Parts: C-alpha cells; sequence; structure tokens
C-alpha cells in the first residue's frame, strides 16, 4: 500500500 | 447608472432570506443607519427590492461596491461552493520573504489587466489579515461573468490557498500563476483536496482546530475482544472533535489474489480498474463506529486514517 | 420550375439569403407595367427607375457581402488571438 | 449571376418575408419618389400615379413570394450596423497590440 | 498611541514590514512623519532597516534633518514601546  | 450591474444588486436581495438580511447590511457599512430603519423590513420581499434600489441610486454605487456585497454574502454562506486547495513552494536560496499589502494589491491588479481586457478585481480585508478576492472573467468583448464568480482565499502569509471551482476551466493556469508572482513564489502545485465547508478545510490543513486539550448476569465472555476493537480507534481517532470531509475518490488499479479460491482469476495478468467514491457527511467520525459494531476488523486499514495526516483524499492504490 | 435566383460568384448552398429571389421578381413585374403605358416621357422615368434602383440593389448586396466578410474575419482572428 | 431552377422538396419549410426588410424597402421607395420629383420639371401628377401603382404591385409580390427562414441583418440601420463591427475589429487590433508587443 | 497617528494602518501578521504615519509637535507645527520598519533578521525583535520619510513639507531649516537623524538612532537601539513613551516626554 504505497500512494503514487 | 448601468442596467446590467443594477441587475446584480437586485439579485443579491433576492438571494438572501429576511432573517439574516440585517446581518449583511450592517457589515456592508456603506449606507447610514437612519436609512436602514426607514426601509420597513417586515413588508413584502419585492418591496425590499424596490426600496433598496433607490438607496443604491442616490449614493452612486459602482462595480466595486456591488462586488463588496458579494463577498459578505459568500462569507456567511460558505456552503454553496466547493473549495480546491493550491500549494505554493518556497524556492532554494531563500530564508525570509518580503510581503506588503500595498505591494500585493497593485501587482495582482496589473497582472490581470495586462492579460485580459475585462477582469473585475475586488478586495476585502478581514480578521487576522485575510484577503478575499473576486474575479469576474470576461473574454474579449462582453462585460464579465457576473452570475458565475470565482473566489480566492489567501491568508497573507501562508503558501496555502483556498480557491473555488470556476465554470471556465481554461483560465485556471492563468489564475494560479498570477497568485504565484504577486506573493513572491516560484512554483504552484494544485493539491487534490476539496469539500463544501470552508471552515472544516481550514481545520484539517492548518491543524490548529483538531486538538483542544491542555451485575454478573450480563457479563461477556469476550474479554479479549471487547476492548481490542476500540483501542485502535482511541489511539488514532479518539473521542476528540474532528474536521468534516464528505468526499474521497479512491482510484484502484489493483489485482485479485486470495488464499480461499484457487481457480478464480488464477491466470489473469491484467489489472482490475476501479474507482471508489464516498458520498456521506462527517466521514471521519462515521467510520469509527463500525469497529465496536463488529462489522469491521480491529486492524483498520491505514488508507482511512491518513486523511487528516497526508492532507489529500484522492488516492491511487497499487496492489498485486 | 425554371424560376431564377441571381447570386454573385463564390457563394455556397448555406449562404443563400432572401434578397436573391426578390431581385428576379423585381424585373419580371417591371416589364408588365411598361406595356400598359404608351407615353414616351412616362416610360423614360421607369427607365430612370430601372437604372438607379438596380444600382442600389447592387449596392445593398455589395454591402451585405462585406458584412459577411468581416464576420468571417472576426471568426478567423479569434483563433489567432487564442 | 448564375441560374436558379429550384427543387420540389425545398417548398415545405419556406416562410414569408420579414417586416424589417419591407420597412427599408418602403423607406428607399419614398426616398426615390423625392429624388425623381426634385429632378422632374413637368407632368408631376400622373408619373406619381404610375409609381404609386408600381409600389402597390411590388409590395404585393413580396407578400406572395416565399423566402427561406435563414437569418439576415437589419437593412434599416445598415449605415449604423456596418460601423459597429469596425469598432470591434479595431479593438482586436489594439488587443493584438496589447499581446504582440508584450 | 493610536490617537497620535493619522490615517489607516496596514499590518501583516509576520510583521516583517511595518508602516505607520504619525504627527509630532516639536515647535508648534504638525510634522507628518511616515516611518517604514523593515526587518533583516527574523530571529530578533529590534529593527535593522529604518526608513523614515515626511509626507508634508520639507523646505525648512536644519531642525527636521536633526529630527530624522534622531528617529533613526532611537529606532535601532531602543524598542518600540519605550520610544513611544519618550515621544510623550
Amino acid at each position: 500500500f504505497i500512494i503514487d | 447608472m448601468d442596467e446590467t450591474v443594477a441587475e446584480f444588486i437586485k439579485r443579491t436581495i433576492l438571494k438572501i432570506p429576511m432573517n439574516e438580511l440585517t446581518t449583511i447590511l450592517k457589515a456592508w457599512d456603506f449606507l447610514s443607519e437612519n436609512q436602514l430603519q426607514t426601509v420597513n423590513f417586515r413588508q413584502r420581499k419585492e418591496s425590499v427590492v424596490q426600496h433598496l434600489i433607490h438607496l443604491c441610486e442616490e449614493k452612486r454605487a459602482s462595480i466595486s461596491d456591488a462586488a463588496l456585497l458579494d463577498i459578505i454574502y459568500m462569507q456567511f454562506h460558505q456552503h454553496q461552493k466547493v473549495w480546491e486547495v493550491f500549494q505554493m513552494s518556497k524556492g532554494p536560496g531563500e530564508d525570509v520573504d518580503l510581503f506588503d499589502m500595498k505591494q500585493f494589491k497593485n501587482s495582482f491588479k496589473k497582472i490581470l489587466q495586462r492579460a485580459l481586457k475585462n477582469v473585475t478585481v475586488s478586495f476585502r480585508e478581514t480578521e487576522e489579515n485575510a484577503v478575499w478576492i473576486r474575479i469576474a472573467w470576461g473574454t474579449q468583448y462582453t462585460k464579465p461573468n457576473q452570475y458565475k464568480p470565482t473566489y480566492v482565499v489567501y491568508y497573507s502569509q501562508t503558501p496555502y490557498a483556498f480557491t473555488s471551482s470556476s465554470m471556465l476551466r481554461r483560465n485556471t493556469p492563468l489564475l494560479g500563476q498570477a497568485l504565484t508572482i504577486a506573493s513572491k513564489h516560484h512554483q504552484i502545485v494544485k493539491m487534490d483536496l476539496r469539500s463544501r465547508y470552508l471552515d472544516s478545510l481550514k481545520a484539517i490543513v492548518f491543524k490548529q482546530y483538531n486538538q483542544t486539550f491542555e451485575d454478573s448476569r450480563i457479563i461477556h465472555e469476550n474479554i479479549v475482544e471487547k476492548e481490542r476493537v476500540q483501542r485502535i480507534t482511541q489511539e488514532t481517532f479518539g473521542d476528540y472533535p474532528q474536521p468534516q470531509l464528505e468526499f474521497a475518490q479512491y482510484k484502484l488499479e489493483t489485482k485479485f489474489k486470495s488464499g480461499l479460491n484457487g481457480s478464480i482469476l488464477a491466470e489473469r495478468e491484467e489489472p482490475l480498474r476501479c474507482l471508489i467514491k464516498f458520498s456521506s457527511p462527517h466521514l471521519l467520525e462515521a467510520l469509527k463506529s463500525l469497529a465496536p459494531a463488529g462489522i469491521a476488523d480491529a486492524p483498520l486499514s491505514p488508507l482511512l486514517t491518513c486523511i487528516p495526516n497526508k492532507r489529500m483524499n484522492y488516492f491511487k492504490i497499487r496492489d498485486k | 420550375d425554371i424560376v431564377h435566383i441571381w447570386c454573385p460568384e463564390g457563394m455556397k448552398t448555406s449562404d443563400i439569403k432572401e434578397l436573391n429571389i426578390v431581385l428576379p421578381e423585381f424585373e419580371k413585374t417591371h416589364l408588365e407595367h411598361q406595356q400598359r403605358i404608351e407615353s414616351k416621357v412616362c416610360k423614360a422615368a421607369i427607365a430612370t427607375f430601372y437604372v438607379n434602383v438596380k444600382e442600389q440593389f447592387i449596392k445593398m448586396l455589395k454591402e451585405s457581402q462585406m458584412l459577411t466578410n468581416l464576420k468571417r474575419k472576426n471568426a478567423k482572428m479569434i483563433s489567432d488571438i487564442e | 449571376l448564375k441560374h436558379g431552377k429550384t427543387a420540389a422538396s425545398k417548398r415545405k419549410t419556406w416562410q414569408p418575408l420579414s417586416k424589417s426588410t419591407r420597412d427599408h424597402l418602403q423607406t428607399m421607395m419614398e426616398s426615390v419618389i423625392m429624388t425623381i420629383l426634385s429632378n422632374s420639371i413637368k407632368e408631376k401628377e400622373e408619373i406619381q400615379y404610375h409609381l404609386n401603382f408600381l409600389k402597390k404591385r411590388l409590395l404585393q409580390q413580396c407578400e406572395t413570394l416565399k423566402v427561406p427562414p435563414k437569418k439576415m441583418e437589419d437593412l434599416t440601420n445598415v449605415s449604423s450596423l456596418l460601423n459597429m463591427e469596425r469598432a470591434r475589429d479595431k479593438a482586436n487590433e489594439e488587443g493584438l497590440a496589447l499581446l504582440q508587443e508584450e | 498611541f493610536a490617537a497620535l497617528l493619522t490615517g489607516p494602518l496596514q499590518r501583516n501578521p509576520l510583521c516583517n514590514l511595518l508602516s505607520f504615519t504619525y504627527k509630532l509637535d516639536p515647535g508648534g507645527q504638525s510634522f507628518p512623519f511616515c516611518a517604514r520598519l523593515l526587518y533583516k533578521d527574523l530571529t530578533a525583535t529590534l529593527p535593522t532597516d529604518v526608513t523614515v520619510t515626511c509626507q508634508g513639507v520639507e523646505v525648512l531649516s536644519t531642525s527636521w534633518e536633526e529630527q530624522r537623524a534622531s528617529h533613526e538612532t532611537l529606532f535601532c537601539t531602543k524598542p518600540l514601546h519605550q520610544v513611544f513613551a519618550s515621544f510623550t516626554r
């Protein structure tokens, strides 16, 4: 769960 | 006296109700108080349109005086328009900035009279030095867009701004860089966060409003479960007052993988595109009641708890 | 159905106005009035009416094409300003 | 000037001629009656009678002729309607002078 | 000390640049003095850049040049609440  | 700017004077009388009609005209402070008690406010509303148009004729109001009334009407009624946020960046090699209000009001006026020939610029200074800016967009020929204005909120020292959504999207790089040059910055970044309450969007960003502190016959067998599902919500959310956000669009391009099914999308390499919107008021204290209800897991996901922290609601999620 | 419409050269189908049908109707009823009059000084005034008014029909169509010329100039320049 | 020869399908959406076209044609008929009577010497009565019979006939044939319903400019104010795009085309020349020189 | 100043005031919340116009009576004539206080060090209280101008007349003797030299020394080495109490002295 990373936000780009 | 022009007729088309006198239509906007009688429009804002029709757009205010009679209970807060004395609140707007005392803060407008252009008419004297003996003429406010002369006009009977207890009569028919179309007589209030006829009596106030004689007061605007004999005192010789202008296009800046009628746009001064539009700011005070949108200050007490902040619910009709949304507010997107702009993020300005401080350049390298800078330690202190030089700001002046007389240097701000002429540099923002000359940057809009040069680009377009019909731009109506009106200013109003409020409490703790916040400038409130109306822009009426005219293109090349007509007197500008009086029915659909555009508002810029700027607090005279912050690099953060609260700008409303205009219906003319082609002038939105023109409005952003004009605030960048006059406030001595070098980069404008449109940050993706929007709501309909301006008082809640200044609480979630500026973070000065969020924290204000200085029988054995009904016995449960779930001792390990009952205070486990509420201890995560007290160390993250708590019973403290929270700002209001009512919208969050979640653009998912994630995949499907689970240990229960072994033949459901076991050969798919293509992404499953999705978009998940939330349309409910006061969402930050609405999701905290699902965990003592038992319909949600006590390890709550961090995408719903980083919303006052990471300072946006538009998220893009990647998962295998 | 061989009734005529007189237009200047360079026009299209969607540019046909209302004055280009009345002008062949102006000359069709012009010859039907001349045949009932035997006076030579009365037919010369209608021949004076045939020259100067048709000159104003050329003048009202040359002004009308310049109204459409600067309207298309205002539509072409607005792509150049933008 | 080229030919006509209309279709049989065009005669279904036709309209009569507008009022502001006929009011300018009534105005220039009264200007050209005063042009001939200032230029005539004798027999001013019956030459006027053949022109009032002609303008009765020419306004009758405009009521019977059917025109297409496409929009046109007003012919009555044709000296003043011509000048008002010249004030706007000059406004785009100085509007270019606020743009090209900057 | 708002009764000694004339005209409106323009204040920023960081107070890095100040502007106020006041009047004094050194010899019986009202002298409108416009002082602009710009700050060069953000971690300090005392001013660094002091520019004091006059809005009214300036064709006079050597009294106002000695006064403008007196305001520029008493704004750098004296704080602003103590120099307003010296103006009533």
